[PDB]
């Protein structure tokens, strides 16, 4: 997948952090407990939305082949591949 | 046939791949176009990139010419 | 005058024209692996799961 | 009194101003403009080509 | 690009200033403008004359946005950088700054990008802050934001199954592989014709700009007019004139009529305009007319001489913005009846109002002097006559503007003083420009 | 690839038309029929069949509103009058049968006048369906204050134009177009050749009108 | 053997200590339920099997339970869920039948049980509506059940009367003509089975449409008719409840459409983010966010909105299906302005959220801000990501 996923993942949860902030009407650098969770999270999740990437590109090249759609072996690297692009 | 034209364009990318160039020559103002017989270059993509900065290079060289004959015929 | 002759210098010595035809062709092998994998994937049938005709080939276990 | 602006507009439009004259009078001249690179390899090919229409005549 | 990652977070932190530290604030968003000048007058350092066409490339896997420079991109980069910082001179509020941060991010992003749906997901993401900037509540018009807004994405909303098209035909938008590729070129022709000619004002898709145009803030209307049109034009010479030439040759009869028309009305109504912001705004129709004729005549170096049209206009026609919201800043009303005998009370600003106004008309020593030439030259090429339909209608032209500026600088004098420092520093970056590009612009 | 000169894709084509593209192992198309209804629908040589064949399906669209319209008209009625049911029922089937009628007639005069142009000028273009929008327009608009005898034929020829631009013309122009397997007309890129045209269970407004776009059914 | 069935065993055995845990816990007089609710949401991840689809089910159920604070109304949601789960796993119209029959008991259930002050007798009218009208569905249903039984001689759904089974499908949907059971609830029932009704049902049925279905017809004049409609609507109703229900009518137009073209990874991509941005609508207090909401549910593209629209479009326009997309873009264009509707009430406006004063400080900020990072999800969705 890609490469800088889990540093959107944290950027992810600083926005998400300042944003429960602002909603209760609290500076954007209070309760920065809530910004660190969330950072954890996002980054997490992100690898995973990462991981799937790789997984679907997988799903897709094994049904191909099995069907009988035979692709050549230059072709087969941009599938089956955990390219970290 | 498709064969043909699938082989010569594997040898196209092959030899635009490792391609080299130093000591003073800019790439893309090559000294010579690609020949070729294909139907409509845009087939090739490196062949095509390669003619269009030759091309180039013709069209600005005629109009140096143009401007080094326009000083001779005012002196 | 000097400093004109020193910043052509400087700009002749940053300049590499190898790693500009690289950089196109690094720029050009992206795009183009990006097209391929997109055409092959645009090969992209759709019928129920249950289509047993159209999924013959699927290793799939039922319990029912 | 000195503005808010003044010393951020003038750093920011005149290194633009320098900048810009610079480029004009200090990059390389076939990096500048192509008419450079082309000028000395048209005058040699109208060199050829000046006999070749001599010759002709 | 990681450059262009630091500089929008640098700007992104504007937010987060205390509002009680008003110097903090207006100096952090001052310089948050100046830098991406810096770094694209860097930029041209850089470029390579006798090299690629495309240099500096970027291209970020298999999320389209992909990036390249060439001459236009690069010219019309070098003047967006220039005019951001003149806006952020003509604000007051951190809503303002930031609508017109987020701007310069989706504009400069997008003048260089080299996908198709790379330039569909940046340009027009700057819809809804368009339609905020000119329906502010107090003295905006939601009417002329809901035009332009609608309009906007009529045109795009018809290119994006055309986009989606060639994407199924070839398997990619980038525009390297759809030049070298088979498709289906009416279909994509009259997608990229709708949104351009929007873009672009041309007759009849045109009534958003007069309202618009008018109704936006001065920072809003020095934006629009001096930037935000040159997409269209911009969006011509990178996507649609390489990937759809066949159609580009077909529908010129029709895109050459269409150009005539809207160059001939849109000088008629101009000469009845009673609004000095309105009579500013319909001369940009007829500009930008000549330079898509100037682009479509593909004839002897139409690049070359459509560019420089566009940044001689977008060089003069923000300046002659700027004075009529200084008179409408001290004066409340932009009427021309409530105007008389300005060059006796302000003279600085009557001085550059004529300067401007001679800019405006294409005379000698301006750099729309040189780009009317050129651009008549590539349109000669086609044809005599469509160069001479240009050349005999010159007096229609200095008729609007030697009245709308005999009416309101010469007579009784009445209206507010001359200029400040700080309304002078606005307009001097433009008048430079022009002074160096219409004497010496090559080398 | 972009210099202020030139635009190099303006001026390099190919010099022969090319052959057809093989896209998949297997050439022949996969649909279901079409109805003969619809078969017979189409035919345009009798002129008077053609508008016996559309017509009823004109008349459909306003049976819809006719309903409708009798409908919203009973809810409103007082039972003073509502009770009185002879007199109900001719009034919401006066209602319902005029808006019947007058699609119908539309309808019938729309397609006689097309197929009547059609075999008039001995080709099939848009110019039929322009006549008959104005004939059938003028129709609709006749009695009418004055932006609207020029404004309906112009709103019924504008739909015989939309309806040849996306419905016939644009599906013709892209036979050829294929989202799988080889480019056309660019083969050697290599892209690989697919057993069959994708299986796609589509419904009944999305058909292949080539059979080598995809294979429908389930 | 029956090993193969724990799960089932389980479903029963932790409904039957469910019910006997919540009357011990109403003895004591308890005022608040949240570990009643904890329990349940163990109960709904502990029956629900390892597929996509079913756990995306699953976590958006755990996840509306948090606004639902009676014992019976989390019973009914339980049992909803039973219905909407098994209706995935359905083969035949048997289980069809009744998987439908229990989602409409309990919706029309809690659409009685909940309402409060004034609007008690609006709910309680637009319940019983919506009762009659699908009790009518439910027979029409029935019947050609009933017709394709006698005619096959078996459970497969195969023929002419699989036209009318789909009607039931697309009533259950809220497809224009058939939409105004909908565009009734809307205009009285609370927000929360507002939030349940838009979400949860049509992730099950599409998921069902998608497994087992197959018709021989099509459903293009109900496209036609659910995005005019659901547009024009939308731009004509000045109550905000009526707006969103008619831009829902579109919304359900947008997905037949993805439906009618095959490609049901598009169908899915826009149900994601369309559920997303559902669950931001129902739970918000700050309403600055509901500018977001607008710029998302018009398309516009940096945000996931767009993303969702655009493969729909996309897909369209491969297999050239080009009239029913003329028709969505015009409706698309008319869709903005109803949006802009929302942007200049809720945007150009000065701010006040009311705080709270008997505890539970702003108790649904957690989801609300974590689902308006929306604007984050773009850089997976432009990826092959959910095929
Ligand atoms: C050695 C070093 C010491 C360690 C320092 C730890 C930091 C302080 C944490 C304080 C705390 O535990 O209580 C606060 C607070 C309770 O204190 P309070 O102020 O009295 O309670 C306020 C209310 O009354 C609340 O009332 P309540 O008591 O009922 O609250 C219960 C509370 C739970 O708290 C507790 O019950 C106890 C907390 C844990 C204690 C043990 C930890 C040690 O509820 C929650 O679960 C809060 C939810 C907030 C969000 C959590 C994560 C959400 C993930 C979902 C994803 C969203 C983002 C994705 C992005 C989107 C992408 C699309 O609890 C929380 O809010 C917990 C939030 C998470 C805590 C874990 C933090 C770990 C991350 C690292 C921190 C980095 C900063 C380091 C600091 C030092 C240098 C600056
Ligand atoms: C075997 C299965 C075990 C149980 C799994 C299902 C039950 C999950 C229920 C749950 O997490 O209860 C919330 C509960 C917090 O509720 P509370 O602090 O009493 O209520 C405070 C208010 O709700 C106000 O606090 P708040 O709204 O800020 O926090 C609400 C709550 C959760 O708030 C939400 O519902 C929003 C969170 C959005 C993230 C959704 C994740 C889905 C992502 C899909 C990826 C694939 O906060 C959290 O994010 C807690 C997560 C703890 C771990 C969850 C596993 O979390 C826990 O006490 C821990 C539960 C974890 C297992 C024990
Ligand atoms: C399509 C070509 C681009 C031309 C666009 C028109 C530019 C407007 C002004 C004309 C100036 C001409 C400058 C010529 C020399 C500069 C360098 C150069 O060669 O130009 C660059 C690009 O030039 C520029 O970017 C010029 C910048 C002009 C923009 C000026 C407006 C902004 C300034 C505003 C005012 C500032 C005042 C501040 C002081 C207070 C590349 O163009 P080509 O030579 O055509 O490229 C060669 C093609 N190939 C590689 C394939 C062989
Ligand atoms: C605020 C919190 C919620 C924001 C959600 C926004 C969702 C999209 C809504 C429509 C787009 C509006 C964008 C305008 C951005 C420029 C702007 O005006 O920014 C704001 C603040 O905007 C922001 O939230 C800026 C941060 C987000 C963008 C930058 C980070 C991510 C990239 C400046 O503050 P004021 O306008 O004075 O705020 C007062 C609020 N009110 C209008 C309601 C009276
Ligand atoms: C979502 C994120 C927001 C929208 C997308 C923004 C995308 C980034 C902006 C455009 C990136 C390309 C910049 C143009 C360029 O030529 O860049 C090259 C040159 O770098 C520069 O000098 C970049 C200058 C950046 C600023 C100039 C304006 C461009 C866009 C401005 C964005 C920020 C503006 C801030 C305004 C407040 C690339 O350098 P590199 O080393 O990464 O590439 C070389 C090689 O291929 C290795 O990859
Ligand atoms: C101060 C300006 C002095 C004149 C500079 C001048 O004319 O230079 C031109 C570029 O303008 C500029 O470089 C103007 C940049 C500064 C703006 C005005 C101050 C062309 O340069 P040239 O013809 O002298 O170059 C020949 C070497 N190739
Ligand atoms: C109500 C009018 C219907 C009518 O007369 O239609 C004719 C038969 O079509 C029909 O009415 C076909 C329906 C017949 C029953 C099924 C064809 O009308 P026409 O071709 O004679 O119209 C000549 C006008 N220019
Ligand atoms: C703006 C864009 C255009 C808006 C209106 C489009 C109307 C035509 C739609 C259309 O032809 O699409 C059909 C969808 O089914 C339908 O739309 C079936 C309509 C059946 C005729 C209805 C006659 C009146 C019935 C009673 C009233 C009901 C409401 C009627 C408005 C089947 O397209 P295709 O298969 O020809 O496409 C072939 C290319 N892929
Ligand atoms: C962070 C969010 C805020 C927190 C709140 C959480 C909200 C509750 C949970 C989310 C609710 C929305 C989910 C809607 C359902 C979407 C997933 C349906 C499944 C799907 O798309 O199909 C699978 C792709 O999965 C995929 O990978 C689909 C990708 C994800 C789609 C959603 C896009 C928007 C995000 C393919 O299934 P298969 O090929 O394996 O099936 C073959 C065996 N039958
Ligand atoms: C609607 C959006 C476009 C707005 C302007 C449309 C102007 C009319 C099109 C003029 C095309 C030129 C033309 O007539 O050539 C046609 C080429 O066919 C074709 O290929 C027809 C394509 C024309 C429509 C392409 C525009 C699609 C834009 C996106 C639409 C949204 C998705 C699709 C519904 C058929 O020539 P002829 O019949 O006159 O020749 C007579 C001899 N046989």
């Amino acid at each position: 997948g890609w490469a800088y996923s889990g540093e959107w993942g944290m950027l992810a949860g600083f926005c998400f952090g300042t944003l429960k902030n602002v909603q209760e009407g609290k500076a954007w650098f209070r309760r920065p407990y809530i910004h660190g969770a969330g950072m954890i999270a996002g980054y997490y999740l992100f690898k995973a939305a990462a991981d799937w990437e790789d997984e679907a590109l997988k799903r897709i090249i094994t049904r191909y082949e099995r069907k009988g759609y035979a692709i050549p072996e230059d072709r087969k690297e941009l599938f089956a591949a955990n390219q970290y692009k | 046939s498709v064969e043909e034209r699938q082989s010569f364009h594997d040898k196209v990318n092959d030899v635009f791949k490792n391609l080299t160039g130093e000591a003073g020559k800019r790439w893309a103002r090559p000294d010579e176009p690609i020949l070729h017989t294909l139907n409509d270059e845009k087939e090739e993509p490196h062949i095509f990139f390669h003619n269009t900065n030759y091309r180039t290079s013709r069209k600005y060289i005629n109009v140096e010419k143009t401007k080094i004959l326009r000083e001779q015929a005012l002196e | 005058a000097y400093i004109l002759d020193f910043l052509s210098y400087m700009w002749e010595k940053n300049n590499d024209d190898s790693a500009s035809y690289k950089e196109w062709q690094d720029f050009l092998d992206v795009a183009e692996k990006d097209r391929r994998r997109d055409r092959i994937i645009a090969w992209r049938e759709r019928t129920m799961y249950d289509d047993y005709a159209a999924n013959a080939e699927e290793p799939i276990i039922y319990k029912r | 009194k000195t503005l808010w602006w003044e010393p951020y507009w003038y750093a920011g439009f005149g290194g633009m101003g320098v900048g810009v004259y610079l480029i004009y009078h200090a990059k390389p001249l076939e990096a500048l403009d192509i008419k450079y690179w082309a000028a000395p390899r048209a005058a040699k090919e109208l060199e050829t080509e000046m006999r070749m229409l001599d010759k002709l005549n | 690009m990681f450059i262009s990652v630091l500089l929008i977070l640098f700007a992104l932190c504007v937010t987060l200033i205390p509002e009680a530290h008003y110097h903090m604030v207006r100096v952090w968003s001052f310089v948050a403008t100046i830098i991406p000048m810096w770094v694209v007058t860097w930029m041209w350092w850089n470029f390579d004359a006798s090299g690629h066409g495309l240099q500096m490339l970027v291209i970020l896997g298999r999320s389209h946005l992909a990036f390249g420079i060439d001459g236009v991109a690069l010219s019309l980069m070098l003047l967006t950088t220039v005019l951001f910082p003149i806006c952020m001179m003509l604000l007051r509020t951190v809503a303002g700054f930031m609508t017109f941060i987020l701007l310069e991010v989706l504009v400069l992003s997008a003048l260089c990008v080299l996908d198709l749906l790379g330039f569909y997901i940046l340009f027009e993401a700057s819809l809804i802050l368009l339609f905020l900037l000119i329906g502010r509540a107090p003295y905006g018009s939601l009417e002329a934001a809901y035009k332009i807004v609608l309009y906007t994405m009529a045109g795009s909303l018809v290119l994006l199954p055309t986009l989606f098209m060639i994407y199924s035909e070839c398997g990619t938008t980038n525009v390297l592989y759809m030049t070298c590729a088979y498709n289906h070129q009416t279909v994509l022709g009259w997608g990229l014709l709708a949104v351009l000619a929007v873009k672009i004002p041309l007759m009849p898709v045109h009534l958003w700009l007069p309202e618009a145009h008018v109704a936006a803030p001065t920072a809003g209307s020095v934006l629009l007019a001096g930037v935000l049109l040159k997409l269209g034009g911009i969006g011509f010479l990178r996507f649609m004139l390489p990937v759809v030439p066949e159609f580009c040759v077909s529908v010129f009869p029709l895109v050459s009529t269409l150009c005539l028309v809207s160059f001939l009305f849109s000088t008629l109504s101009t000469l009845r305009q009673i609004d000095l912001k309105k009579i500013v705004a319909y001369s940009s129709i007829a500009h930008m007319s000549m330079v898509t004729l100037a682009i479509f005549s593909q004839s002897e170096f139409s690049a070359y001489s459509s560019s420089f049209l566009m940044i001689a206009h977008g060089l003069i026609s923000p300046a002659l913005f700027l004075i009529v919201g200084i008179l409408y800043d001290r004066a409340h009303t932009k009427f021309i009846l409530y105007f008389s005998g300005l060059g006796a009370s302000m003279p600085i600003g009557s001085t550059l109002f004529f300067l401007f106004t001679l800019g405006n008309l294409a005379f000698p020593l301006f750099p729309n002097f040189i780009a009317e030439v050129l651009c008549m030259v590539s349109i000669f090429a086609v044809h005599e006559l469509l160069a001479y339909v240009f050349c005999v209608c010159q007096v229609l032209g200095a008729a609007y503007g030697f009245w709308a500026f005999n009416r309101v600088v010469h007579g009784l004098p009445r209206g507010p003083a001359d200029v400040t420092r700080t309304e002078f520093h606005t307009v001097l970056p433009l008048l430079i420009g022009a002074v160096w590009l219409g004497i010496k612009p090559m080398a | 690839v972009f210099s202020g000169a030139f635009n190099t894709p303006s001026s390099t084509t190919a010099r022969e038309p090319y052959a057809k593209t093989k896209s998949s192992e297997a050439e022949y198309g996969v649909d279901t029929p079409v109805p003969a209804s619809a078969l017979k629908a189409a035919d345009k040589h009798d002129a008077l069949a053609y508008a016996v064949a559309n017509a009823p399906l004109i008349g459909l669209a306003g049976l819809a509103a006719g309903a409708q319209e009798a409908y919203m008209t009973f809810e409103r009625l007082p039972p003073t009058l509502s009770r009185q049911h002879f007199k109900q029922a001719q009034l919401l089937l006066g209602i319902i049968g005029k808006k019947t009628a007058y699609a119908t007639l539309l309808g019938a005069v729309f397609s006689f006048t097309d197929a009547t142009v059609e075999n008039m000028r001995g080709k099939h273009d848009m110019t039929s369906g322009m006549v008959a929008g104005a004939v059938t327009g003028f129709l609709f608009g006749m009695g009418r204050p004055m932006p609207q005898p020029v404004a309906w034929p112009l709103a019924f020829a504008g739909a015989a134009v939309a309806a040849d631009f996306i419905g016939e013309l644009m599906p013709k122009y892209m036979k050829d177009y294929r989202i799988y397997g080889p480019v056309v007309h660019r083969e050697n890129w290599g892209d690989p050749v697919p057993p069959r045209p994708p299986i796609l269970d589509t419904g009944a407004a999305v058909r292949p009108s080539d059979p080598g776009q995809f294979w429908r059914g389930y | 053997a029956a090993a193969a069935a724990m799960i089932e065993l389980d479903l029963c055995f932790g409904l039957l200590l469910l019910i006997l845990f919540g009357l011990l816990s109403l003895r004591n007089g308890h005022v608040s339920l949240a570990h009643i609710r904890f329990i349940c949401q163990c109960w709904l991840v502990m029956i629900t099997p390892l597929e996509v689809q079913d756990f995306a089910l699953c976590i958006l159920t755990v996840v509306l339970l948090q606004s639902f604070h009676s014992f019976e109304a989390l019973l009914f949601l339980l049992l909803a869920y039973i219905g909407q789960l098994y209706m995935m796993h359905s083969c035949n119209l048997v289980s069809f039948y009744v998987c439908l029959e229990a989602q409409t008991l309990c919706v029309v259930v809690l659409c009685g049980l909940l309402a409060r002050g004034a609007s008690t007798s609006f709910s309680v009218e637009a319940a019983l509506k919506f009762l009659l009208l699908s009790a009518m569905v439910s027979g029409m249903a029935l019947f050609w059940f009933s017709a394709m039984y006698q005619r096959t001689g078996s459970l497969d759904m195969v023929g002419q009367e699989t036209f009318w089974i789909l009607l039931v499908m697309l009533f259950k949907l809220g497809v224009a003509p058939m939409h105004m059971w909908s565009v009734d609830l809307y205009g009285s029932i609370p927000k929360s089975l507002l939030l349940y009704l838009s979400t949860a049902p049509k992730l099950s049925l599409f998921t069902f449409w998608a497994s087992s279905w197959h018709h021989d017809f099509s459903v293009g004049v109900f496209i036609l008719f659910s995005m005019f409609i659901g547009s024009i609507g939308a731009y004509g109703q000045p109550a905000l409840r009526s707006l969103f229900a008619y831009s829902t009518i579109n919304e359900i137009g947008l997905l037949l459409l993805a439906v009618e073209t095959a490609g049901f990874h598009t169908l899915y991509q826009h149900l994601g983010i369309y559920i997303i941005t559902q669950l931001l609508l129902w739970n918000l207090t700050d309403k600055r966010l509901f500018a977001l909401c607008a710029v998302s549910l018009a398309g516009l593209p940096p945000f996931a909105g767009f993303f969702g629209k655009a493969w729909i479009f996309w897909h369209a326009m491969s297999v050239q299906a080009f009239s029913l997309l003329a028709a969505a873009l015009f409706c698309t264009l008319l869709s903005l302005v109803y949006y802009l509707r929302v942007i200049r009430l809720f945007w150009t406006a000065p701010v006040h959220t009311a705080a709270s004063f008997t505890g539970a400080p702003n108790q649904t900020t957690l989801t609300s801000a974590c689902a308006v990072a929306l604007a984050f999800a773009p850089v997976m969705l432009v990826k092959p990501f959910v095929i």
